[PDB]
DNA sequence: TAATAATAGTTTTTAGTTTATTAG
DNA sequence: AATAAACTAAAAACTATTATTATG
């Protein structure tokens, strides 16, 4: 989807946030969030402008306010540039070459900032500017006002804390304005997708079908393909690779490829002509079958990840309407729809259960279950699979209740997004490295080892005393 | 294959396990061979490639490259040398589990993976069935879900999964399903439609929709018999793609 | 081209950031005719080594090259020639690389066959870690026998390596509780700890030189222990030990009694 | 004669190639 | 001699993009 959101840092320079230093931990917050940016989406466009200083580097040579990265994409020249002044050493070379705290104005600065933003030649989805300073500074105030009221009425948004700590010092921003702890690198890798499945229609019938809007919401994330770059030259190469004639040396040709299964007797050859057409069953879509009970699920009989179904008023005006219908009747209905699907051509087609997916707007109305359906695959013949009878011992009803007094011991809320992937996490953190020329950066891990090896004596471990066999079961 | 393991229940407690491939999406057993056009077999067929430098026709070997990542505006090398320290290191096959939550919170919408395993016992390991069976009890009549950190093996990645268990007259086990990284929740604001004022169902419209509910019923309803009976049984039909 | 002999052999220079820029070492190699690699080849003669990041101790981790200071290259750039590898610009050892620091040295810098002088000495003292794991006994039986057998018992400020001496700030002998404060007789013990003096505080088989500082009233506790002991102590002015160090030397039992 | 037509190259999935443990 | 971490083609959409036949 074209636009983005577009964040720009503005930190003053007024020898004051040099006394840690306010200006230290804003300047690792600023680089904590470009890195989740570079690692979360290049798409967007980050911004490093600098006032009150001695120098004026700016695009209209404005006083004391300096420019140091321009909006573009994140790169790591830009986070090699902030680190060089990240230490100690860093905060006073940074005030050598470019100065100390000086005279300025905040209409300047917004001047600046609005010049900045109008510089793309991109769509940009939304426009905000964040501002870091210890306390308010003041005229000049009126004029400061009224400016960044103008550029918030231009579709400008604006963020900004004092770094003293409490809900103290804003008094010359209270109306200027329309936390940063977060921000501090405590999201890291994270993907950002906007486009949408393949619209399909639903073959609910023989002769009117639902323009359906396919959305995937869980589908599982994986590293980024590696590149073949070169080994001194460090870029790709071309990589020409297709089959040609060895044997009798040549080049073949794709007429050339026959395709044969070695059964039985002989090799049954043929071209790929049929093996596309074999997969031809029939036209994509999802060709309703009827309404089967959701109790009437094996209930362990999950194969593929779900896919959610939502309307499309963009074919059919009746996908709308009959929708709701049909999400009003899942209300009195259990009954989930039974469907022949395929994503495209010469797919082979699945049984799939549409489970009711109403909508559950919560405080904040957050779009839990999105109002439609889910796709639920349904597993054939020859996908179950065959289990050695098992049917020995059963368990007694001091066990049970001992295990019950155990576990119910240890409860858990089951926070959905309280994991990540360790191996994603620290391959992102390895790149990181690489990337700006450092040692390893750190392990975290996510929950995989349990928390119960510590915890186990607090929660009062009691199967230890409950060895049902004499024989040690746990050898 | 059974998944001849220890169920770490608790910091030691542990218990020995066997997992089989109990639900897969099943595929071809035989891929094509792509053969000669006149030979009918594999003289000319091979897959190489070439590596030709992008440039004017210098090319490059298996040695030459260098595995690489886009990191945003340029890539930075990197090699499969660097990824045998440069990556999380597993324990083993080991089966962790912890946590432990209710099975409202839990959903049918959110089971990820591509394979089901039913978590058995060892062989003929009485202490540990029986412990086992009391655990699965426990847990269905508390509706007490628990939390499984998954590795295969030494060389698996960690997997996150709900257990659940499974009771029969004939087998008797727990359900364990891959639950998902936050990486894996993608988000999409949708509008609204019960509210929608523009399309709002007609009365008549929702009594048509229930008389086509009623009479397209596809499985026999409960009688006094308790004839639940599935009368389209999708899952005793195999896939006819291998037909 | 001015230093060829870099050239037709590659080098990597792939972190090469302690303190010279990459691109002048990448150009220096350029007039020298070397060719500059950014990865790991077996062509590579070694590595030019720059900051200690994650990538460079793998490649110490690993030991596929020569993990090399640009001390070393910055003594071929100045030379405009192959210097010899010395373990002090230079880090990692591969198989081939791990007999040259030890055909002509033996553990550390140390050579075989180019003469060390202070410079190197220090660098190589520098190189080995400081731990003095060894009992006083042994410095006066063996590390004494240093300045022994290549006779350097007559340094100065260390001649009591095997002089050991009786350390006389006691009011009476035989009685080590008795103190004495204000005076200036503890500098006999120090002096004797100085140097490899066994410093003994009471009359023992150790005590051979009793230094009588202010006070000589005191020889007649040193006639119990005269006999008690085989080596017998003699009685000795301030000049053998306080004024001995003082004026740097070890003074002689005969020339300093009373 | 001064519009909308088929239209590329995006990412994004999705299905088809490769090395560890059972069988002798 | 099986399963599965770990590569490798391949097939829609959401974006810009151009030839109509607008008329003498």
């Amino acid at each position: 989807y074209s636009g983005r959101d577009s964040l720009i840092f503005l930190v003053d320079a007024s020898k004051a946030m040099f006394e840690l230093t306010p200006f230290d931990m804003s300047i690792q917050c600023i680089q904590s969030v470009y890195i989740s940016k570079i690692i979360s989406s290049d798409r967007d466009l980050l911004a490093v402008v600098f006032y009150g200083t001695e120098k004026d580097k700016n695009s209209v040579n404005f006083k004391n306010i300096y420019v140091l990265q321009e909006l573009d994409n994140p790169g790591a020249k830009r986070i090699l540039e902030l680190d060089q002044f990240k230490g100690q050493q860093g905060q006073k070379r940074f005030q050598d070459m470019m100065g100390h705290g000086s005279d300025y104005s905040l209409s300047e600065v917004l001047w600046v900032c609005a010049n900045l933003f109008s510089d793309v030649q991109f769509k940009m989805s939304h426009k905000r500017i964040m501002l870091f300073t210890n306390e308010d500074n003041p005229a000049k105030a009126s004029r400061a006002r009224t400016k960044a009221g103008d550029l918030r009425d231009t579709g400008i948004f604006l963020d900004l804390m004092h770094l003293k700590k409490g809900f103290d010092i804003s008094l010359f921003y209270r109306d200027i304005i329309s936390k940063l702890e977060d921000l501090l690198r405590k999201v890291r890798a994270k993907e950002t997708r906007k486009r949408a499945l393949s619209r399909l229609k639903l073959k609910l019938n023989k002769d009117i079908v639902i323009s359906v809007g396919i959305y995937n919401l869980v589908q599982k994330a994986l590293k980024p393909p590696p590149i073949k770059l070169y080994r001194e030259t460090n870029e790709p190469v071309k990589t020409k690779t297709r089959t040609f004639n060895t044997s009798t040396g040549g080049l073949l040709l794709p007429s050339d490829t026959k395709r044969s299964q070695i059964y039985g007797s002989r090799q049954i050859i043929l071209e790929k002509e049929e093996t596309e057409e074999l997969k031809r069953f029939d036209d994509p879509g999802l060709m309703l079958m009827g309404f089967k009970p959701l109790v009437l699920l094996k209930k362990h009989h999950y194969l593929r990840p779900s896919l959610f179904v939502y309307p499309e008023e963009s074919l059919v005006i009746g996908s709308s309407t009959l929708f709701s219908a049909l999400l009003i009747k899942c209300l009195e209905k259990e009954v989930a729809a039974l469907c022949r699907y395929t994503p495209r051509r010469n797919i082979p087609p699945y049984f799939v259960a549409l489970v009711p997916q109403e909508e559950e707007l919560d405080d904040q109305k957050i779009q839990v279950t999105p109002p439609g359906f889910q796709l639920v695959f349904l597993p054939f013949a020859d996908d179950k699979r065959k289990m050695p009878f098992t049917e020995k011992i059963m368990a007694t009803p001091e066990q049970v209740g001992k295990m019950k007094a155990i576990v119910e011991k240890l409860r858990f809320t089951y926070r959905s997004d309280s994991f990540e992937n360790p191996v994603l996490q620290q391959h992102f953190r390895n790149l990181e490295a690489l990337a700006l020329d450092l040692m390893e950066p750190e392990q975290a891990v996510d929950l995989t080892l349990p928390k119960v090896e510590a915890m186990n004596k607090r929660l009062g471990s009691l199967v230890d005393e409950f060895k049902e066999l004499v024989y040690p079961p746990d050898y | 294959i059974h998944w001849p393991c220890r169920l770490t229940i608790g910091s030691n407690l542990s218990i020995r396990i066997a997992a089989y491939k109990s639900i897969l999406q099943e595929r071809v057993k035989k891929t094509w061979t792509v053969v000669d056009a006149k030979t009918l077999k594999k003289e000319d067929i091979q897959k190489e490639t070439v590596y030709c430098l992008n440039d004017d026709e210098t090319e490059v070997l298996k040695e030459d490259i260098i595995q690489g990542f886009r990191y945003g505006s340029d890539i930075v090398p990197f090699s499969k040398v660097d990824e045998e320290q440069m990556k999380y290191k597993s324990e083993g096959k080991c089966f962790s589990v912890l946590g432990f939550c209710k099975s409202s919170q839990v959903q049918r919408r959110f089971f990820m993976g591509n394979q089901v395993l039913k978590v058995f016992a060892a062989r003929d390991d009485e202490a540990a069935a029986v412990a086992l069976s009391s655990l699965i009890h426990a847990l269905d009549d508390l509706d007490m879900v628990a939390i499984v950190r998954y590795a295969y093996d030494k060389r698996a990645n960690p997997q996150v999964g709900v257990a659940f268990p499974h009771i029969k007259h004939n087998y008797e086990c727990l359900v364990y399903v891959q639950l998902p990284f936050m990486e894996d929740l993608r988000q999409y604001m949708f509008s609204s439609l019960k509210n929608s004022k523009k399309y709002a169902p007609t009365e008549a419209q929702l009594n048509a929709v229930d008389a086509l509910i009623d009479s397209m019923s596809l499985a026999k309803k409960d009688e006094k018999t308790d004839t639940l009976e599935d009368l389209f049984p999708t899952t005793k039909i195999p896939n006819p793609r291998f037909q | 081209k001015i230093s060829n002999i870099f050239e037709d052999v590659e080098f990597c220079v792939m972190s090469g950031t302690d303190s010279q820029p990459k691109p002048d070492l990448e150009n220096r190699i350029a007039e020298f005719g070397g060719y500059i690699v950014q990865n790991p080849g077996p062509d590579t003669y070694c590595v030019i080594a720059g900051s200690e990041n994650i990538r460079v101790k793998n490649i110490i981790l690993s030991n596929k090259h020569d993990v090399v200071k640009p001390a070393w290259l910055l003594e071929c750039f100045k030379t405009k020639s192959f210097v010899p590898w010395q373990p002090r610009f230079m880090i990692h050892m591969c198989p081939s690389t791990k007999e040259h620091f030890a055909r002509e040295y033996d553990c550390y810098g140390d050579s075989y066959f180019i003469d060390t002088d202070l410079n190197q000495l220090k660098e190589v003292f520098s190189g080995i870690k400081n731990s003095n794991e060894q009992t006083p006994e042994e410095m006066a039986s063996l590390i004494a026998d240093l300045e022994y057998r290549y006779s350097w018992d007559c340094s100065p400020l260390s001649m009591f390596r095997r002089h050991t001496v009786y350390l006389d700030s006691y009011a009476v002998i035989n009685d080590l509780s008795t103190k004495n404060e204000g005076t200036r007789l503890a500098i006999k013990a120090l002096e004797l700890r100085f140097h490899g003096a066994k410093v003994v505080s009471c009359l023992a088989e150790g005590v051979s030189h009793v230094i009588i500082g202010e006070d000589h009233s005191r020889v007649a506790d040193f006639k119990a222990f005269r006999r008690t002991f085989k080596r017998k102590f003699k009685i000795l002015k301030e000049s053998w030990v306080t004024d001995s160090i003082d004026k740097c030397e070890l003074q002689e039992e005969n020339q300093y009694l009373i």
